[PDB]
């Protein structure tokens, strides 16, 4: 089928995901980060998975972590906020305190046309909710950097050879500039 | 047995003071109720709604809800609102949606703050110094509806609504003493105290994991004389369209709220939270200056995003899939005291959910508490000297026909036992000013607390 994995992490916006995956029409089913297993996700046969945001570090996200390891490659994965840190982590990635802490904040994104930002307007205003950020130094290199700040902090990553992609900011944000087409971008890819 | 046709409609003389004329009388008994849309021009200013004798009474303090009917009388630890959904269902009266009469009877009353304790598992540092139900809820086979659009008064019953019409005309406006406030009004918290607990709110929300908190103060004073005195005189000058007034077994709820919490109507929910205020200026272009100022203020923007984000978010766990939106985001709104940002959120009421199913999912408003919102209230509790009680509560009814709307219980006075407290908060975020927030809180009810010094 094509059925979508929503991989809650019990962040305040998580329904939000949910509804903007619902509007472009997908099928999603939502599972907090400890009551599935690997075996569960095999069973269910998701076409795409989806690791929400959350308040908690990857190794304190249950699941999330695992899910990276094992569908690496087998099935598309797209990170969001902690979900995006998790994919960072999981091939070497370290992630670190931004500049400035930023809560509800919009800033202006540069992307390069790449992964969820095809197609879609340069620059673009995103809302960040967000004290952590991938560090450039040691990304791994499997990992393009897809999106920066203003202030040159990695805004998103897409991994070089599979469809496993991060970004930083809350595309499903009412203020987040073409959040439904970057979404539509992970979906109909 | 089960009643599906349509209550009995009597309509009566058109006059626009019609809610307070006919209340009046019924003001000093326990459980007649008022809503009133505070006479005020404002999209969603349409409806005053009388109610009293109800046909079953639910009051919920903490883990235990009382259901009195005639001669029975049951307590139950069960979910209040699940409790409440029963007790509509069990009466057997299910009529049709009519958008002129948006209450056809059912449930009626006080959600206070304190019931989110019952959805949310939260410590109890905060004193519960107000003995007020966390609900007072009545149930009511009739209401009278002034209408302000288009100006008819309707007097409905699923009973008999002739003899409710002889009931109503049969009662009698008593003369009544004259309220008096008997001292000056006193806050729960010095400006040093409010620091400290501004403080202490900045210091949670740069270790992250808080993005906002309401943080408010609690003034009281001593009264005598009749509530409803009060009430006829902050209604004029207030000119709130989600106000009411409460006659409890307990005592009385004088609410002048201009903020909708959620509207269910017709399965079309709609929540208007209110994040950002300035207060209003006596020059009349200054004050167009003002309400330019708060629509173009990257501080009250962000604050009130959050909170929109947030309201997504709660409705949208249990709104049909697809139907969430926002349709107004930064409107300006201006009342008597302040102007409000007001945003507005809508969508779609499953078929499998009832209304009282959504207040649950929401309360208490995230316009009220903050983001993450358990977070919130945690700290809320911490810092709060006292409890809320009926305070940044809802008032609202739950139609028999499956309707609903709520207010947000801010610009709220409780009068118990001589006493009557009225709050004030504001949203606290990492840019937030200790002074000016403090100075906010004054803004939003020094209008209020100054009407009642005679
Ligand atoms: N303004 C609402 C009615 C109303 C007035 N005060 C209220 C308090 C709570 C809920 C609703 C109300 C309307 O026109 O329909
Ligand atoms: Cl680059
Ligand atoms: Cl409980
Ligand atoms: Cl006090
Ligand atoms: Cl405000
Ligand atoms: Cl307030
Ligand atoms: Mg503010
Ligand atoms: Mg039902």
């Amino acid at each position: 089928g094509g059925m979508i994995l929503l991989i809650d992490n019990y962040d305040s916006f998580t329904w939000n995901l949910y509804q903007y995956f619902c509007e472009l029409g997908a099928d999603v089913l939502v599972k907090r980060n400890d009551a599935l297993t690997l075996a569960d996700i095999d069973a269910l046969k998701p076409q795409k998975i989806v690791i929400s945001p959350g308040p908690c570090t990857p190794d304190e996200a249950g699941i999330s972590l695992d899910v990276i390891r094992h569908y690496a490659g087998r099935l598309p994965i797209l990170g969001v906020c902690l979900g995006h840190q998790a994919m960072a982590q999981a091939f070497g990635g370290k992630v670190v305190r931004a500049a400035k802490v930023m809560h509800g904040k919009t800033s202006p994104i540069t992307h390069n046309g790449e992964g969820v930002f095809r197609g879609l307007a340069n620059p673009l205003t995103v809302t960040r909710y967000h004290s952590l950020v991938v560090e450039p130094d040691s990304l791994p290199a499997c990992f393009d950097v897809t999106a920066w700040s203003e202030t040159r902090e990695i805004m998103g990553i897409r991994h070089r050879q599979w469809d496993l992609e991060g970004v930083q900011f809350h595309p499903e944000s009412i203020l987040s500039e073409q959040g439904h087409q970057l979404l539509a971008n992970f979906l109909h890819r | 047995h089960m009643k599906t046709l349509s209550p009995a409609v009597i309509t009566l003389l058109w006059r626009q003071d019609a809610a307070e004329f006919y209340f009046s009388r019924l003001s000093h008994l326990p459980w007649a109720m008022l809503l009133h849309s505070g006479y005020a021009d404002h999209p969603y200013s349409r409806f005053d709604i009388v109610v009293a004798e109800p046909i079953c009474t639910l009051t919920t303090f903490g883990k235990e809800t009382v259901v009195s009917e005639s001669e029975k009388r049951t307590t139950t630890t069960d979910d209040p609102l699940q409790v409440l959904q029963q007790v509509l269902d069990r009466a057997d009266i299910r009529p049709t949606h009519n958008e002129d009469l948006p209450f056809q009877g059912g449930a009626l009353g006080l959600f206070g703050y304190d019931l989110g304790r019952r959805f949310e598992s939260l410590p109890e540092i905060a004193e519960q110094d107000i003995v007020l139900p966390d609900m007072a809820v009545g149930i009511y086979d009739w209401a009278l509806i002034v209408d302000h659009q288009r100006h008819t008064v309707s007097l409905l019953s699923h009973n008999d609504v002739n003899a409710r019409r002889a009931w109503l005309e049969s009662q009698q406006f008593s003369p009544q003493e004259d309220f008096t406030l008997t001292s000056d009004w006193q806050s729960n918290m010095t400006r040093e105290q409010y620091g400290e607990k501004f403080r202490q709110v900045q210091e949670y929300l740069h270790s992250g994991d808080c993005y906002q908190v309401n943080l408010a103060q609690r003034f009281h004073a001593t009264y005598s004389g009749d509530e409803w005195q009060a009430f006829l005189q902050l209604n004029q000058a207030n000119r709130a369209p989600f106000s009411a007034f409460l006659r409890l077994e307990q005592g009385a709820i004088l609410s002048l709220s201009p903020e909708r919490f959620i509207l269910c109507d017709n399965s079309e929910i709609q929540t208007r939270p209110i994040k950002g205020t300035l207060p209003r200026l006596p020059d009349p272009q200054e004050d167009s200056k003002q309400a330019v100022k708060l629509a173009n203020s990257a501080k009250d923007r962000a604050e009130n995003l959050m909170i929109v984000d947030l309201m997504r978010n709660d409705i949208g766990r249990v709104a049909v899939a697809g139907s969430v939106k926002v349709p107004e985001l930064f409107v300006v709104e201006p009342f008597p005291a302040v102007h409000h940002l007001v945003s507005t959120i809508t969508a779609q009421l499953p078929e499998q959910l009832h209304a009282s199913d959504l207040l649950r999912a929401a309360f208490p408003g995230g316009s009220i508490t903050g983001a993450p919102k358990v977070r919130a209230m945690e700290i809320i509790d911490e810092l709060e000297p006292q409890r809320r009680n009926a305070w940044c509560g809802s008032i609202g009814y739950l139609s028999f026909c499956g309707n609903m709307d709520t207010s947000i219980t801010i610009r709220t006075l409780t009068a118990i036992n001589g006493q009557i407290f009225c709050s004030a908060g504001g949203g606290i975020v990492a840019d937030s000013q200790e002074e000016a927030e403090y100075q906010e809180t004054f803004d939003k009810v020094n209008r209020i607390l100054k009407q009642l010094e005679k």
